[PDB]
RNA sequence: CGACGUCGCUUUUUGAUCCUUCGAUGUCGGCUCUUCCUAACCUAGCGCCGCAGAAGACGCUAAGGGUUGGAUUGUUCACCCACUGACAGGGAACGUGAGCUGGGUUUAGACCGUCGUGAGACAGGUUGGUUUUACCCUACUUAGCUGGAAAUUGCGAGAAAAAGAUUAUCCGUGCAAAGCGGACGUGGCGAGCGGUGGGUAGUACAUGGUACGCUCAUCACC
RNA sequence: UUAAUGAGAUUCCCUCUGUCCCGAGUUACUAUCUAGCGAAACGACAGUCAAGGGAACGGACUUGAAGGGCUAAGCGGGGA
RNA sequence: UACGUCCCUCUCCAAACGAGAGAACAUGCAUGGGCUGGCAUGAGCGGCAUGCUUCCCGGUGGGGCUCGCGUCCCGAGGCGCUGAACCUUGAGGCCUGAAACAUGCUCAGGGACAC
RNA sequence: GUGGGAUUGUGAAGGGAUCUCGCAGGUAUCGUGAGGGAAGUAUGGGGUAGUACGAGAGGAACUCCCAUGCCGUGCCUCUAGUUUCUGGGGUUUGUCGAACGGCAAGUGCCCCGAAGCCAUCGCACGGUGGUUCUCGGCUGAACGCCUCUAAGCCAGAAGCCAAUCCCAAGACCAGAUGCCCAC
RNA sequence: GCAAAGAUCUAACGGAGAUAUACUCAACAUGCAACGUUGGAUACUGGAGCGGGGAAGGAUUUCGUGCCAACGGCACUCGUA
């Protein structure tokens, strides 16, 4: 980043000050707008009121107008060293019009990149159950979807993941979950 | 999309008869005026005299001066505002306006777009587009008065263009990268028997002059060029859907519908602001910003002076062969389905 | 313009859609036939009865 | 229109010559593609006929834009069938083979006619007969980086700029006028104009985001 | 003169078609970028043009017109 | 010194490679749901009914084999649950801002110049 | 003056001298437009009109409308083409004990098939002023009269130049502007 | 340029051939790429076979242990070296 925002230049304490300085400026402008719109909408007549639609943060399924998503996202803290997740990967959208003789080897590389991206890990081990599932219909017949179990372990400290297959009957209605 | 209309053209074989014409849709959220600029004429061309900035600018406008806005100090125009508020700033602004009034012959306004108003999900850019718009008509004093009145205020497209007029469209064409001579210039293909390939030009010049001329076709870049596109007829100027939901409803077709087709525009989404419906096609792909200009060619032909009345606007799906105009029509055709029955049973239980 | 119905499937055909076909052994009352999709014309040239194709209006009206 | 005579132009025909090339400049035609000339077929204007009208002839400026599809033949040339506003003539190493093609011409196989005692011959006929290489420089087409006016240096000074104690010693208006109207004060402390931040009301704008009234606190100029 | 036979030479008809009107879309391997490895042909010196004269078709000569430097992918006018 | 710029990262109106348009904790990305569309009725079970459809209706097969006019079996196909099942953004369709989408992941961004 | 380095080839430590370089710009927008390129071009129908002219046979044209050919620049709403979304379905031989799921036949084969790309096989658009040549005239002498010419002037071609359109500061723009730094 | 003969993937052992950092720092954004054996998975040859034996020709290329300077047009911990 630029020299005015580098962590090793400013320091931990100075860096934290800037973050709160921007946060309070954003919040101060926010709360002033909430009070202004509340007064105007209440003072407004019904003929003008029904025309303004969801400007008063009143409409349903319509987000919060004042701030941005991920600013209302509560941040619990750093995740533990050892975690486990279950996720679905849409393989068919990654392998479209690829050469038929390379589909199964390419799916292995895409899975390792997918897991390493959200786990911040360069050492990803493919379990024998997952390797069999990808190959069990030949090089060309890679399945459209796969459900995997990801486990991160630690042995600086080194981190690595082990990825295995989760056999399911249908993929409908499944989302990402954290297991124990 | 395409529309149906009646023709008023005496002497033609389609007089008082219905025709189908394809049209293009352009979303036009209001622009903001932030600057005034004056020009003077010299024996070597036009020279800028100065610029008068508005007292307040938007984050959209100020983002255009950065490559990484969210991690910057965000100091643009701060000293300018601080100085212009004081007494000396008023003197400087008065001097610049007097210079405009005394020595200028061309007046333009600096304006920019509103990407927050254009709540589009596929247009990724957040820094506003900026351009200059010339002010025509009247004297220089009247031009300056109008420019001063239009400062830090919004301008709508209907205040610039009327319904049954024409315009020019400045834009940039779609890109194709490197292309061969056959697709870049339109030369003929060689016979099947040709050794070393057949999609080429056989002879690229005579013995003398002993060099290749600039008039011979060569391979290279095709597409992504600027074009001006005279005489496009405006067929409709429509208001925002939040104000008038019945955008595509005419006097002849009373079905309540909007301008967005079933399933949305492919690769673009939903039209949420004011819009312009032009006849024909324009250069460039979807999501690209283009400029409408008042016509420069004479407007005297019957075709250019004909008034347009629409009778039908197509809103069927652009994915596949759309055969329904409305979701109500599709529901009327199909009736209750398994998913609807399951949902109703779950709601009852 | 008015909306026509497809010859084979009775789908609605709105202005600016479909193709029209004129057989040589034309019928005097209606000389021109309208089709909404290339699939409908292909089934017509195979001389298939619409009452057996389950996604046509003729089939639905019988089994309802 | 023009005999008998007589004077000139051109190098898109064939002759005449033998200056360059024989330790090699790939050779007929077609296909593809660009450009040039005018001695003008069509398209734009004029003049004149032995020009009533219609259809035409003979000229002048003018080369900006056009000038086709097929049967036979390797053809160029030619001829015929159709369309058209018209189906003009030429140059560019008889444009163009590391662009193609290889039908013709012109090796070695073989047949016929005529000639020769014969081996063999024939700008006579016939059939079959390898078409090699670009990654270098330049030209052309697109595509990137980057200095530089003493065109890399000199310190070697030139404004399609303003007008004054020699551009200093205020600002605006006015004709490079005559005039006119304004400008924070007494070392700290007061006043004014502003940028931010809180407390409060209503309005405008396309309506989540900005402006404005009052009040308070700070930071700057004066 | 001849039935049968012929990777022999020639003309016409039916069928068929991207041979053509007139081109468009897709696939594998290349070209293209990277890691490792790694040549040849050729090489007086070099390399922007117009006209002139000249061994009668110049990159160098005369008089004019251009020309900031370094690079990637192509191309087949010239380097007689 | 400071403002800042480039590389790493993410997106595609750009793209042989460079270059371009953008984003910088953002409905940004992922998965699911709904829409829009494609094909044409899934596996399984069953035949006067703990089957299907309403709130009463429907319910095969050319032939063949057993045991006593009956009752169990073999049989291509047909009917019902069933416009069902599956697919739908990826070189890159829509909906979280007209009326009638939801969850999960980010926890001081790293480096080099500017110097 | 200030700050960095370095001197000739035979061992180490201190000093001195000399030499070279740096000492002000960086980054982000909006514009100007010298110069270069350069494009639109033809035919038919209606009406004029069975009119003008002509004994008769016969037989036009301009203003103004409506179409089309060639060329040019784009576009994908419709129609058509293309499928390695091997999307959905069907079907042959082999094969996993059978059903299910499939797999092999360098995309097994057949039908339909979105998105994208694409067709004179689809759709859209293609302007304005000057200066002249050939020639026709005005006013006019030389030359008594006369005469478009000797001085002067008017009207004037698909020609030529500019506008519109494309690239554009090695055309070195003392054009304007946002922010930081130096003075 | 090293493109005919369809093709490899995974874990564990072995090996100097790695998880190889000056500050900061939780990990990614600072040690990549590549190898032999065994177990799984997926394919090919398809009996006119990259099957099992002979003649001509070759003459130690056969086998075990070790080793990796040169050679096996890339690589090697492997080899007809
Ligand atoms: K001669
Ligand atoms: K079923
Ligand atoms: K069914
Ligand atoms: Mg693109
Ligand atoms: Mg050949
Ligand atoms: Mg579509
Ligand atoms: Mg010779
Ligand atoms: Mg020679
Ligand atoms: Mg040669
Ligand atoms: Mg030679
Ligand atoms: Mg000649
Ligand atoms: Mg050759
Ligand atoms: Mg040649
Ligand atoms: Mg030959
Ligand atoms: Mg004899
Ligand atoms: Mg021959
Ligand atoms: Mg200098
Ligand atoms: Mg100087
Ligand atoms: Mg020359
Ligand atoms: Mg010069
Ligand atoms: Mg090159
Ligand atoms: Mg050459
Ligand atoms: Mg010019
Ligand atoms: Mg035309
Ligand atoms: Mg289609
Ligand atoms: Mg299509
Ligand atoms: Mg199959
Ligand atoms: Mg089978
Ligand atoms: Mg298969
Ligand atoms: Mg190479
Ligand atoms: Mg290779
Ligand atoms: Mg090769
Ligand atoms: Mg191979
Ligand atoms: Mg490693
Ligand atoms: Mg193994
Ligand atoms: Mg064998
Ligand atoms: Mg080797
Ligand atoms: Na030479
Ligand atoms: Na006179
Ligand atoms: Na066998």
């Amino acid at each position: 980043t630029r020299a005015g925002m580098k962590g090793k230049v400013l320091g931990k304490e100075k860096k934290a000050a800037i973050i709160d300085a921007r946060k309070k400026a954003a919040e101060s402008r926010k709360n002033r707008d909430d009070k202004r719109w509340k007064r105007v909408l209440a003072n407004m007549d019904e003929e003008k009121r029904k025309k303004f639609h969801g400007v008063g943060n009143t409409a349903k399924n319509s987000r919060v107008r004042g701030a941005t998503r991920a600013s209302l996202l509560k941040r619990t803290g750093r995740k533990p060293d050892a975690v486990s997740m279950e996720a679905t990967i849409h393989l068919s959208k990654l392998l479209k019009k690829k050469t038929f003789s390379k589909r199964a080897p390419l799916a292995i590389k895409r899975i390792k990149a997918f897991v390493g991206r959200l786990m911040k890990t360069k050492d990803n081990r493919i379990d024998a159950s997952l390797n069999t599932y990808i190959w069990h219909k030949g090089v060309k017949g890679v399945p459209g979807r796969v459900r995997v179990l990801i486990q991160r372990k630690s042995e600086h400290k080194h981190f690595y993941t082990v990825i295995s297959n989760v056999p399911v009957a249908s993929f409908k209605g499944l989302t990402t979950k954290t297991v124990e | 999309t395409h529309i149906v209309r009646d023709v008023d053209r005496p002497g033609s074989k389609v007089n008082k008869k219905e025709v189908v014409e394809p049209v293009t849709i352009l979303e036009a959220p209001p622009m903001v005026i932030v600057g005034i600029v004056g020009y003077r004429q010299t024996p070597v061309g036009l020279k800028t005299i100065g610029t008068v900035w508005a007292h307040h600018t938007s984050v959209e406008f100020r983002r255009r001066y950065y490559k990484n806005w969210k991690q910057s100090a965000q100091l643009a125009f701060s000293r300018q505002k601080q100085f212009a508020n004081t007494k000396e700033g008023k003197v400087a602004e008065a001097r610049t306006l007097n210079a405009f009034a005394k020595k200028a012959s061309v007046i333009r306004v600096i304006a920019h777009t509103q990407l927050r108003k254009l709540r589009n999900h596929r247009v990724g850019v957040k820094k506003a587009h900026v351009q200059e718009i010339q002010v025509n008509g009247g004297s220089v004093a009247a031009k300056i008065a109008l420019a001063k009145s239009l400062l830090e205020k919004e301008v709508r497209v209907d205040s610039v263009f009327q319904q049954s007029e024409a315009c020019d469209v400045c834009s940039v064409t779609k890109g194709h990268g490197t292309e061969g001579v056959v697709k870049r210039w339109g030369v003929a293909c060689l016979p099947r028997k040709t050794h070393r390939g057949l999609r080429k030009v056989a002879c690229i010049g005579a013995w003398h002059p002993a060099r290749v001329m600039y008039t011979v076709a060569r391979a290279g870049q095709h597409g992504y060029h600027h074009r001006t596109q005279l005489n496009k007829k405006i067929y409709q100027i429509g208001r925002s859907v939040a104000v008038e939901p019945n955008q595509a409803t005419t006097t002849y077709d009373l079905t309540a519908k909007t301008i967005t087709p079933m399933g949305g525009f492919v690769g673009y989404g939903t039209v949420r602001n004011d819009y312009v419906m032009l006849k024909g096609s324009v250069s460039g792909p979807r999501r690209r910003v283009m400029t409408l200009r008042r016509p420069m060619a004479p407007q005297t032909s019957r075709q250019l002076k004909e008034k347009i009345v629409l009778k039908f606007i197509d809103t069927s799906s652009k994915i596949g062969h759309g055969r329904f105009q409305t979701k109500k029509e599709k529901n009327q055709w199909f009736g209750p389905l398994k998913k609807d029955r399951i949902r109703r049973e779950e709601r009852l239980r | 313009m008015r909306t026509i119905e497809c010859e084979f499937s009775h789908f609605a055909v709105h202005p600016g859609h479909g193709r029209r076909y004129v057989p040589f052994a034309f019928l005097s009352t209606k000389p021109v036939l309208t089709f909404s999709r290339p699939k409908c014309f292909a089934l017509y040239m195979r001389k298939k009865n619409p009452r057996f194709i389950p996604w046509t209006r003729t089939y639905r009206r019988i089994h309802r």
